[PDB]
């Protein structure tokens, strides 16, 4: 009269499916999800410094569109541009908009330092009814619309050396009149020119006269350009008309700053990873929420689910 | 699995075992009973936790990157920006798929291996006092009271004590 | 008096060598090839819509070079440009040719909608012997060479609003004469200007007078430009000379369309994957035929062969 | 392989076996013969088909991409376009090489494992009525007519029937 | 490991064995001794050399590439150049990490497997003349002089010669 | 009284830790390093042809800055630019500097073929005190500063067809004077223009008058441009002022050539793989020295160490000590 001793293993009534080398679906006792597929819908305001652009693009805040004046000298880890943002100043374009937006976003600051440029023999501080300030006409806060003094617009020739230990970002522009009447009326000369240079490089822009669609009352336009001046280098600006002058420079940093397009509201919570859909947790190695991310994020993948088996094969009774 | 215990010579698992992953069912003189084997349960869990913690190692912190959505058609530069991102995503998606497949095959095989290891450890403990029925169960060829079963399970079974009795019952 | 029961496994007389983690060559009973290394030499005409360019580049078909008139309003999933293609119209360049070619290829259509532009006080429908259309002189079908009427070329100022719900692509140009004689003879004014603008952008081009190398009788050239006009926006064209005017717009789409350079002939057959060498089957996960592909294709790799073992280790005897 | 059956304790394969991957050769009272084991053959094939179908999963369909051949020298933008494609191709070439190496090592090990599984299943069926010669063959210690062999192969061999006879022939 | 010999039923390794990776310790009539098993040692080494030579296969040679360091801020084009390189490096770093992890797990398992293979080959040689103690050791149930031990080790042990003697010592 | 036969495996006194699927640290008898993390600090002079730029950037050697004249007609597999390099000729910029540098570096040669351009009615061989060649004024060796003859600068219209079977690279420029005084004094006309064209392409540059920062005595500048002329095509240069003319063309090749920024000294040794930190061996599959490499190199990874197990799991006898 003996005894029987049986070896065995556990099972559960309802297991989970995983993929292996040999099977697309095989049932195991337990598994854990490796793809983050959900978000709160909200961008957490810690631990990164979030700056809500509200009605303003970064570029409008950079240039100093009046409704964006509140952003003067603002800093961020992540600037958030909203789909409702609008421009409300002189109509303008930026050749290479994407790059200017990128480098400013990356600098992480709009900190501006006024410099005493000497514009001999021109009128400063031009304004337009397209860019209202208070009861009167106005202009971008960081730019200086220069026009004739009396009946002359001389050759403007100014220099500003960089004796600091940081990069200087200068924003400047060129005015494109709609008629010859307005070109000569504002700048005397029939054809302007703007030349902005450092020791090793230069940009020269010829203005373009001609009629364009009405924006905020105007057929004329400004084109925006930038020049970075490194420590020990020097800025020179040379122009016989159509210069939209800088008033100074923006102080550049390097660091972790960026920019994101999103309409997700900002909330008081803590999340390392931010997507345009909102913040997501970063406990899982992969995510399917959005390929656009900022912070300590799971890597984006196309799969909405991937299961890591955390137990043996399930063979129920 | 590679060892052929789980979903092999062991017909099925035990839903009733809720205090461990592997273990013992016995029928003796005094009735039936069940106990978890802690050591083999722990080895499997510990290996699975080890691999889980390797996979969830936070390794990616990225700040300013490229644009990945575009409001205007541009041509060449945008084609490249998109192609770069789409290449990246495909390569990581592949890594993720391969990772789980290799990990999961390996998890199934190590759990199968732990079962088999417990079965052989037990067979070796019992020396000539028992026989492998071939279905995960040993027929023991002697009187094995509840004290004797616990001795097999808790690792203290002296086979010499029951050997003469058992050898004769076998032959 | 007993019996012997031997366990064993099969073998074959001629196995195949494969690679493993530990061996670069080891013999197994069978294997299957994972790299597609051959092609039919022919591009299958299904299931993708293939459009054989024959003698025409996409850009020549876009502009409407007379030998490309057969492509008017065509559509494609894949446009195939041939190395024998040639231009046979006014000699031209496209600044950013590669982008225009890309965006058109990707739109997948040459669908053109004529618009009633009003060109007050100039002659329309200019032609050249370098661009014959039937026996007489001609021009690109989608462009309108404007020249003086009598002895004047007035300031042209025209508008075309986009009141549709789709994007409009306008193709236009600027004429670069070889001599001052030609400039004033065609456009009266000594120096032309072309300004094309929307609310959101503007391009102004000054023509350049001078000789270029002789092409089909001509040392003059045309430069081609493009402007997309979004719903609710407005096109303005302003010019006092040298305008090569649009006759309308191309309708833009998004979808699966592309373009490929190939001399493989087109055949009546079915293949999801197309390369310049011809169609290839897509049953294997990798291919070594060409890194240029279109459709559901194996991924390109450098190896010409990789064997997946489909059987056990082969131990003959 | 990891289990040491194929190209291990089984000296070689059988070219003469053409109706299965694993099986049985016997010598008894009535002569010699051969049969395929279907179950173990099927397990190996099913696992290999499973992995084949995973590897040949059509998983990419690409349309407009970047240019990859150029007729003019351009510099910076073209350098990047080429570098992006050459990076991609190297990464996929590596994935392909690793994939086959892992797959093939694993295929060799699972086929070795199925052999070993059949060998142990058989040993366990025969209980004390046979002995492992160590070369893949069991010496059976009783009269085993063709009916008895088919009983071992088709899974119906009652060992108790022949046990007394066999125990005595052994000892 | 998957086979449960090394760091399993074999409590530990032998620092004293310096002429091989696997082998034999015996206690008999004439005292104690030790010998390496050459075949199992060779199988393990050969597999490890095989995988080492696969991993160190020189297989990339690159010449003109993109710039990877920049003295000027430029924006869009530079962002993409940097992102391409950083993407590449992350993917290769992952490949390298996975490779060693898979290789090392496999190396541990094949070495464990070779131990187990030697243990079973030996058990099968000894037929009914010995018993598995369960700790890596066989109790042999007959007189086994140094000639008999070398016969087990060098593969020539005829079990039939000692079987009657041993069968009787086992069963009482 | 029988016998005991024990099976076993070796162990070693000092094992190494490795990573696996299940453990981030576990001990094996031996391992080998897969990441190359050190360099000699020196660029080996074989088997690749290394050209030390010394005081010269590739572009200054291309244009023919006098202190770079020693590089005339040089070739390289790898051109090495040094952080001490300086310019000492007419101050200039290159729109798309990075591309010109890239394509020249890649061509692997500065081989130059002088062509007999006919500049009717202008003065050739202009020089500047900013670009001394011996004691007197000079200019870039491969460029020809053209100015008025007497009191006229005619419309220049010249052609150079490519009837060879290789591509021609032409380097040319446009002069940007600082004042109107200088413009008219040198070129007569108040506004220059340079048009350089082939059959399918054209570049037109209008000079810009104004000050730039003072460099080696000058607030004027030259801007450098390039044009490649394929076999059967033809170069046309058309200008009524401000042309800095080519003297010829550079021969283009394709091959394994490149350029690298490095201050590592060049030494007599043999290494397939070169980084800016110096040469590194290529016996290991990965490296952490520098992401910038040239030659047969390990792939760059972020890890400074990765250990491949070359032995079994190491299990010493546990002690009571
Ligand atoms: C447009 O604006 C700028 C700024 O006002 C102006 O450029 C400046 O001109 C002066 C005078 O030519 C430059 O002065 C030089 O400075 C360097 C130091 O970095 C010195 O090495 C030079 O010294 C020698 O040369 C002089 C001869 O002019 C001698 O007087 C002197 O004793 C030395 O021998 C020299 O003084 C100055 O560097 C530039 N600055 C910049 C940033 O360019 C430019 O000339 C104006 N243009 C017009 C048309 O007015
Ligand atoms: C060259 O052509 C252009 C188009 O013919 C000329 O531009 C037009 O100029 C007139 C006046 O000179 C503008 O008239 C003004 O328009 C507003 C309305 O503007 C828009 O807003 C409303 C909604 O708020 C919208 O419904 C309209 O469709 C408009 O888009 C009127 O309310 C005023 O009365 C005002 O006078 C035109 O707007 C303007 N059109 C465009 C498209 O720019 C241009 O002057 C010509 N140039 C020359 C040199 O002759
Ligand atoms: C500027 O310089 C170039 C070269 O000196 C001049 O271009 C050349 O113009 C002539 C005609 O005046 C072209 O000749 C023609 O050749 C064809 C055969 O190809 C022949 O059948 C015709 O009868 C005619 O003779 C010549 O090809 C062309 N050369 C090039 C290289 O394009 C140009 O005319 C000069 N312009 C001025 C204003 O000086
Ligand atoms: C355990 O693995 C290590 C690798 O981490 C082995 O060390 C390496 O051993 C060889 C010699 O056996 C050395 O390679 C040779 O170097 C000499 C000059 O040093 C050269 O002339 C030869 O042509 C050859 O390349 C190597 O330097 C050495 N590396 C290190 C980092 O120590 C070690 O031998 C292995 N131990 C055992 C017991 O297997
Ligand atoms: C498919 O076409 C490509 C492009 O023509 C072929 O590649 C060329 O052929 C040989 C190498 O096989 C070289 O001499 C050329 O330089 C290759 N060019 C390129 C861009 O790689 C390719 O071999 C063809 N393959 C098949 C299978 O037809
Ligand atoms: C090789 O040189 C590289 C690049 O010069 C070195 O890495 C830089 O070292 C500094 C510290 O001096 C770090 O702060 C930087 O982050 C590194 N720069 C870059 C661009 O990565 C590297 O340490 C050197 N390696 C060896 C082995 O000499
Ligand atoms: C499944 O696995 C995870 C991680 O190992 C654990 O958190 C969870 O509790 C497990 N679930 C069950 C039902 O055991
Ligand atoms: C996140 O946002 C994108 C873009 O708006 C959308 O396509 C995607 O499906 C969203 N996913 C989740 C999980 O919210
Ligand atoms: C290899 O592949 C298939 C079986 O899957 C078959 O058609 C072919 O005959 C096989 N070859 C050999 C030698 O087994
Ligand atoms: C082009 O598009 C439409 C047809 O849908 C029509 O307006 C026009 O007449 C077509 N012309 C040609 C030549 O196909
Ligand atoms: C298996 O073996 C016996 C004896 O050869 C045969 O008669 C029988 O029909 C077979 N199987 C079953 C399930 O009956
Ligand atoms: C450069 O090479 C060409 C021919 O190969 C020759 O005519 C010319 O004089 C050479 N110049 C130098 C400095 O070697």
């Amino acid at each position: 009269p003996g005894a029987t001793l049986c070896l065995g293993h556990h099972a559960v009534p309802n297991g989970t499916l995983v993929k292996t080398i040999t099977d697309d679906q095989i049932e195991v006792t337990n598994a854990t999800e490796l793809v983050q597929s959900s978000s709160t819908g909200k961008i957490c305001n810690n631990p990164h410094r979030i700056l809500d652009g509200i009605d303003c693009t970064l570029i409008d805040a950079l240039l100093g569109d009046p409704h964006c004046d509140v952003f003067q000298n603002e800093t961020w880890d992540l600037f958030v541009e909203r789909s409702k943002a609008f421009s409300n100043c002189y109509p303008y374009d930026v050749p290479d908009y994407a790059s200017l937006r990128s480098l400013v976003a990356s600098s992480g600051t709009l900190e501006f330092i006024t410099e005493g440029f000497t514009w001999t023999g021109v009128t400063q501080n031009g304004g337009s009814n397209a860019c209202k300030r208070g009861p009167g006409s106005g202009f971008f806060s960081r730019l200086n619309w220069l026009t004739k003094s009396g009946s002359t617009y001389p050759v403007l020739n100014v220099t500003m050396p960089n004796n600091d230990n940081f990069d200087k970002l200068y924003i400047w522009g060129v005015h494109h009149p709609s008629t010859n009447q307005e070109q000569t009326s504002l700048y005397v000369q029939a054809s302007g020119r703007v030349t902005v240079s450092t020791r090793r490089s230069q940009q020269t822009i010829i203005p373009n006269i001609g009629s364009r669609p009405w924006v905020r009352g105007l057929s004329s336009r400004i084109s925006i350009y930038w020049t970075i001046v490194k420590p020990g280098d020097v800025l020179v600006i040379n122009s016989n008309g159509n210069l939209i002058a800088p008033r100074g420079y923006f102080k550049m940093r390097t660091g972790k700053s960026s920019i994101m397009r999103s309409d997700a509201p900002i909330d008081t919570c803590i999340s390392e990873c931010i997507t345009p859909n909102g913040s997501i947790p970063n406990d899982k190695p992969f995510q399917n929420v959005n390929k656009i991310t900022y912070g300590a994020c799971p890597k984006y993948v196309k799969q909405n689910t991937l299961k890591l088996a955390t137990g043996m094969r399930n063979v129920p009774e | 699995g590679l060892f052929g215990a789980i979903a092999g010579f062991i017909e099925n698992g035990w839903e009733g075992m809720i205090d461990g992953w592997y273990g013992f069912r016995h029928q003796n003189s005094e009735g039936t009973g069940q106990a978890a084997d802690l050591k083999s349960t722990q080895a499997a869990m510990d290996q699975i936790n080890g691999k889980l913690n390797r996979v969830i190692e936070k390794t990616n912190e990225k700040f300013h990157q490229i644009e990945k959505e575009f409001s205007e058609v541009e041509g060449r530069i945008q084609d490249l920006e998109k192609y770069v991102e789409d290449t990246k995503i495909d390569l990581w998606s592949y890594n993720a798929e391969l990772l789980v497949a290799l990990e999961n095959q390996h998890t199934i095989d190590l759990t199968d291996s732990e079962m088999n290891k417990l079965f052989e450890k037990t067979g070796r403990q019992l020396r000539e006092n028992a026989e492998d029925m071939g279905n995960g169960c040993f027929k023991i060829y002697h009187k094995c009271d509840n004290a004797c079963i616990e001795s097999i399970r808790n690792g203290t079974y002296d086979h010499d004590v029951y050997r003469d009795e058992a050898l004769n019952n076998r032959f």
